[PDB]
């Protein structure tokens, strides 16, 4: 019953910027931690960010540190990614999942347990 | 300032976990002067042996604390789901309140104590 | 990153083991390591989370172990089902969150 | 201990919060017995309520805490010389004291009980 | 509670320093009932004034705190081992009670009022 | 009417030791960061070490960190700044300069306001 | 550092336009770009703070402005006394403070 | 009087693992910072690890961070130090000394003032 | 690590110097310089401990000095005895504890 569904995935000229969008369904969404883990098309995945449940907690991957931002509203059930400053190391499919960690009144969630169909992005 | 005063009482431990602040802030404010006296005076030194119990471990000005005791499963062998997520904090007090004593024991035998210790001496590299 | 064969052979009716070699700070520091299912063009699935556990929906063809630094994926009863890219996860530490292994191509 | 009390009341803001601790020394020490030990356990009681609010805050044992709560133009709109080099305290306080209890609020709202569970959180990774 | 209550004030003050929290759990807990009422009252303030003396220093909810005071000769010109593995507490606070004063002013003159503002000031860059 | 007079530069052997000093009239000393920034003969300006106004915070480039070290008196109205082990990158023209920060009750002084005539050094 | 133009050309009346590129950590995350002028032989002269503020004794001939990681410094209507070495400064953060571009040159 | 006796030095393959113990007598092991400290044959003395007079702080070099493990105990008169996933550059003989550092309450022994015998450690 | 010369010769009667350059962040930041004696096939001797002192059992023969980042060991009236490795150690500061200089032979 678990989706997520990728919006504003496309083409975006080197050095320009981008905001992808995840909307999640069939769940809590403010009770999951969420991610961003972009796969290359002919590389594997490699984790970009995550955030926890509230909203409060952003973690980045050393190479988009100053660059991405990752934030969500859980009133809106949605996952936001900025992105600015686009190198052409950046063109991957991007996929949101549920999961990364979790609360401490909660049992450890390091994986990606629900993952999003994915938003293409080419620089 | 007594608006949700004890509101959470009957939510889960985690949802009531949020509303610490207005049951803190609830504990500070003839013959029957006197009366009046020696309540005041019963509240305000009962509100300073907690803050002293806090201060004694790492947890002074603190309404959450995380220590370096471990929890042991004699104490409870629920996991945090059934603690956080369907206990209320009543019914947790009843079920560990025969350890009580143990684990403020402990918090404040090795952990604060040795931590102290320890980072008196790691003030001298 | 961790180091994966990039690819895996075998038949129909046997069992197979995919390794996972990793640094002792992630692999050899933490009981947080978990398998992916990519199928050609669609999104990973989570086949195994927690080294040893599998999530609701999973066979237990699907099995974790890990030893030192080393996690292995060993799946038995190959089907056609199972041709995909299997990708190992590691979780690093507070520094660097996860660590993705090369993904490994299985053959039935 | 009296000394230079309140001796800075009259000084910029600025200038004033060098003396913090004279102003904070101060503030702890038959039917008129009864009175004087009313009055005494009048001023530990209002400390207490005063330390219970830094400590709700992230201002437990700090006469001076910097915070996350950003300051609004509708409560004062004038630039820091105004206030820090121009202005006195009482007079701040006469300015500020319609929006004080938003202030405390905002403290104790967000800030320190969002921070307080983020540090809970941040202590699993 | 009461167990072990200044047992180690004949150890030394290396000793002595492991049982702190014996001693400090021990502060706190008709014309008689006023005479009670007094005692406790004026127990709740001095240890209200103890931590009030440690709270302008940097050692709020802390047993063991150390400054940024360098110890001047003129109070002591002991090596580290007289004090803590041959003399205890007691006579130590018999041969240090002329400079007490002189220590507690330094330690809130520049340290901690000095230390603050600067931590006020790092706060910005 | 702010004026910044240094003195002490000079010639030093490779490996010496050197005391510049900056005094400075025309404004409140005391309310003022200060900060010592050198520029080589043919190259251009480097920020080399900043003063907080009271003299308790000193901040240094990485290159002089353990062997630079700044210092003020606001009686005298005197900068100070002590060079041990000088090696033969610090030959330079150095310049006093009042700002590179602020206290927190004051606007902030990302900037070096009012400079000094100079003071060579070589090496 | 802050890369910058070694000589930037005019002549009187026109206005000319110098740039100052960084790094998003510096120029990108800080609104604190300062531009000096040198004039050679003599001690550095504060012409803009704060991207876009002027100090007292500066003209409106002096202005600044910033785009993104970018900072520029325009200098209208050409004078003789503009030729001078023209240095940029940025805030580059806790660790690194100040970072320094190369000087340019203006010749008139 | 003072005696330091190292014993579990020996072979082991590439990868493997190997506990040393030193076993000391003539003092009061509980007052006094362990450390261990090899050489290899033909180098010199390089300081492994370093573990305080209660054994609650444990310092090592870069190079056997979190790899090696010291502990004490003091009841037994005992120093323990565990090698994980040992390499080739750890072939050495192995000293427990005494000292490396102090209580707060006690003057400064940053030293290594009674030596062991040795240990030596072939990979 | 702490630069040393890898061998002094000397002969009976006379006083050599045995010196140890070390970097400004451990010998010119901190007096703690310590100095071990190790015949050969023997465990290392404490000789000298914070540049100057002198542990118990050790002669005045022995001494020990220290001049910005430079300390240095005086051997006064040799003997056969003397003739050992001789090493340098400098507390490095709270990330780096101790380093050890290269060992040098003392010839008789
Ligand atoms: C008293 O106990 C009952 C349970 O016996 C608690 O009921 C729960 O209340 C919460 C908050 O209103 C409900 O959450 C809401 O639920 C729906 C989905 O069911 C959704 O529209 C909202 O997003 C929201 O999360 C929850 O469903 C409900 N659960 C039940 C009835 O099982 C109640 O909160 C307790 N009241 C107290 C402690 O005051
Ligand atoms: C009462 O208010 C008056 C202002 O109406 C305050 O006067 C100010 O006092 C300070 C401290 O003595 C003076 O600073 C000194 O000034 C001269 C330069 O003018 C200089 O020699 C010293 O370095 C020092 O900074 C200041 O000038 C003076 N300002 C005035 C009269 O405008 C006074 O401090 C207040 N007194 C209180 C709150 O007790
Ligand atoms: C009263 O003062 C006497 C000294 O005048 C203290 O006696 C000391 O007590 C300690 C603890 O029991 C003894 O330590 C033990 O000693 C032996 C070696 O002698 C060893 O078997 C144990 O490991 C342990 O460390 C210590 O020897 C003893 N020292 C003396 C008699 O010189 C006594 O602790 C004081 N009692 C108090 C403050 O209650
Ligand atoms: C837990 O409690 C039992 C007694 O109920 C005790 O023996 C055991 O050692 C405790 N475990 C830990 C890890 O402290
Ligand atoms: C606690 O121990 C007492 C011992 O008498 C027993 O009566 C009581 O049931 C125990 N409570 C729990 C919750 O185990
Ligand atoms: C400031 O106060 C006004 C009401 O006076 C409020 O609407 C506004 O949102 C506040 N601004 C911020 C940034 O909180
Ligand atoms: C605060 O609000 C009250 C509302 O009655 C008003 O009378 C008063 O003037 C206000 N004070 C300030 C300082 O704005
Ligand atoms: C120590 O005390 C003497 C007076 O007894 C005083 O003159 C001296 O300056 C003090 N030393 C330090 C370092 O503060
Ligand atoms: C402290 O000073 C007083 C001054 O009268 C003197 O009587 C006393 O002996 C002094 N005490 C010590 C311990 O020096």
């Amino acid at each position: 019953e678990v989706q997520l569904v990728e919006t504003g995935g496309g083409l975006v000229q080197p050095g320009g910027s981008l905001k992808l969008s995840c909307r999640a369904s069939g769940y809590t969404f403010s009770s999951f931690a969420m991610s961003w883990v972009r796969q290359a098309p002919g590389k594997g995945l490699e984790w970009v960010s995550l955030i926890n449940d509230r909203g409060g907690l952003t973690f980045y991957v050393d190479s988009v540190k100053g660059r991405f931002t990752i934030s969500r509203d859980n009133s809106k059930n949605t996952l936001s990614l900025q992105m600015h400053s686009l190198r052409d190391g950046d063109t991957a499919v991007y996929y949101c999942a549920t999961g990364g960690m979790s609360s401490a009144l909660q049992s450890s969630k390091y994986y990606f347990d629900f993952w999003g169909q994915g938003a293409l992005v080419t620089v | 300032v007594f608006l949700g005063f004890l509101g959470a009482a009957g939510s889960t431990m985690g949802a009531a976990s949020m509303t610490l602040t207005v049951q803190a802030r609830n504990l500070l404010s003839t013959v029957w002067g006197i009366k009046q006296l020696q309540a005041r005076v019963l509240a305000v030194e009962r509100y300073l042996r907690d803050q002293q119990l806090l201060g004694i471990w790492g947890c002074s000005g603190k309404l959450i604390c995380c220590t370096n005791v471990p929890w042991n499963s004699s104490w409870s062998n629920r996991n945090l789901s059934e603690i956080w997520d369907n206990m209320t904090w009543l019914q947790w007090d009843k079920e560990i309140s025969n350890y009580t004593q143990i684990i403020y024991g402990l918090l404040e035998e090795s952990q604060n104590q040795q931590e102290k210790n320890e980072q008196d001496l790691l003030a001298l590299d | 990153a961790l180091t994966q064969p990039p690819s895996v052979s075998g038949s129909p009716g046997q069992s197979v083991t995919i390794s996972c070699t990793g640094t002792s700070s992630d692999i050899g520091s933490y009981n947080y390591v978990s398998w992916y299912q990519q199928h050609p063009g669609k999104a990973p699935k989570l086949m195994i989370y927690d080294v040893t556990q599998r999530p609701s929906g999973v066979s237990d063809r699907f099995s974790g172990s890990k030893s030192g630094n080393t996690a292995s994926l060993t799946i038995s009863g190959l089907q056609a089902d199972d041709e995909a890219d299997y990708y190992c996860s590691a979780y690093a530490g507070r520094q660097t969150f996860y660590i993705f292994g090369g993904g490994t191509r299985l053959t039935v």
